[PDB]
């Protein structure tokens, strides 16, 4: 299933590559040490609403 | 948009206020990054001279998180015509960046096929704007949003009179009465995925607002990232 299987376990972009998961962030996020969550890299990510 | 609900504080940040010389709303857009604006290439018709609204929520109370934008560039679609409403999309490039904070974020751009995929696939977006609260009125002074329900392609192509290409796509409710509306055009169409809303679509056209048996018509984002790129690099 790997994508179609909960997005690869991916935050947000979710590839398949040599049959596997390769996750990917839109800009302004760094991808995680774990290759699946997305960082923002400073304040004011794109996408987050500013509820806080 | 008619029904739906307001934009609490911080919800719609990414939503973009298109306004003429005498100072009035008339076209929603997309905050993309601190120098570009998303918007519908029909709204550029609406008037001869134009300014972009940040983070205002209502347009009767400053509220001094609101700034105003000049725009420096108008990248428009050249397939753009009245006649079919194609390519209706357009990029504007700021004079100054936008200076982020609480209602002022942009949005993400999402990749093309994952976007097809997992954005495109799920059941609802949400769509903002300023535009018109019933088909007959007034532009309105708040900020509203509206959840809307995907529509399947081939339903979309039959509750239309006109040419759905495939540059578009429908949302909307076929019974339920609430859908954006004039004014609303040029602005956001988002899909939430875990948290992080993306820019699917540009509010394009509609017959009338609302209507039973009919949809909002957007400009598939999808469609145009590579030009959207492009036009981010001039
Ligand atoms: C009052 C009003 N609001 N509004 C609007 C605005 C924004 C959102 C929604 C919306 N979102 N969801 C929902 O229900 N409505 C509604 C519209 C109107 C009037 C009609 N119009 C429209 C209708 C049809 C076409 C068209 C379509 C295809 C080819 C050529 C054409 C253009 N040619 C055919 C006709 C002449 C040239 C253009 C404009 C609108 O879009
Ligand atoms: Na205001
Ligand atoms: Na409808």
């Amino acid at each position: 299933k790997l994508c179609s299987l909960d997005n690869g376990d991916c935050d947000q972009f979710c590839h398949e590559e040599q049959n596997s998961v390769v996750c990917s962030c839109a800009r302004g996020y760094t991808l995680a040490d774990n290759g699946k969550a997305c960082i923002p890299t400073g304040p004011y990510p794109c996408g987050k609403q500013t509820l806080e | 948009i008619v029904g739906g609900q307001e934009c609490k504080d911080g919800e719609c940040p990414w939503q973009a206020l298109l306004i003429n010389e005498e100072n009035e709303g008339f076209c929603g857009g997309t905050i993309l990054s601190e120098f570009y604006i998303l918007t519908a290439a029909h709204c550029l018709y609406q008037a001869k001279r134009f300014k972009v609204r940040v983070g205002d929520r209502n347009t009767e109370q400053e509220e001094g998180g609101e700034a105003v934008h000049e725009v420096e560039v108008v990248i428009k679609h050249n397939r753009f015509t009245k006649e079919t409403y194609d390519f209706d999309i357009a990029v504007l490039r700021l004079k100054t960046p936008i200076t982020f904070r609480m209602n002022v974020a942009p949005a993400c751009l999402p990749e093309r096929d994952w976007a097809e995929s997992t954005l495109m696939t799920q059941k609802t977006g949400i769509v903002s704007g300023f535009g018109r609260t019933h088909e007959k009125g007034r532009q309105s002074t708040r900020l509203k949003m509206l959840e809307v329900p995907y529509v399947d392609r081939n339903s979309c192509k039959l509750s239309s009179s006109f040419i759905i290409t495939q540059n578009m796509f429908c949302a909307g409710y076929d019974t339920k009465q609430e859908d954006a509306c004039q004014g609303d055009s040029g602005g956001p169409h988002v899909t939430r995925f875990k948290d992080t809303y993306f820019v699917t679509g540009i509010v394009s056209w509609g017959e009338g607002c609302a209507r039973k048996g009919k949809y909002g018509i957007y400009t598939k984002v999808t469609a145009f990232l590579k030009w959207i790129d492009r036009s981010m690099k001039t």
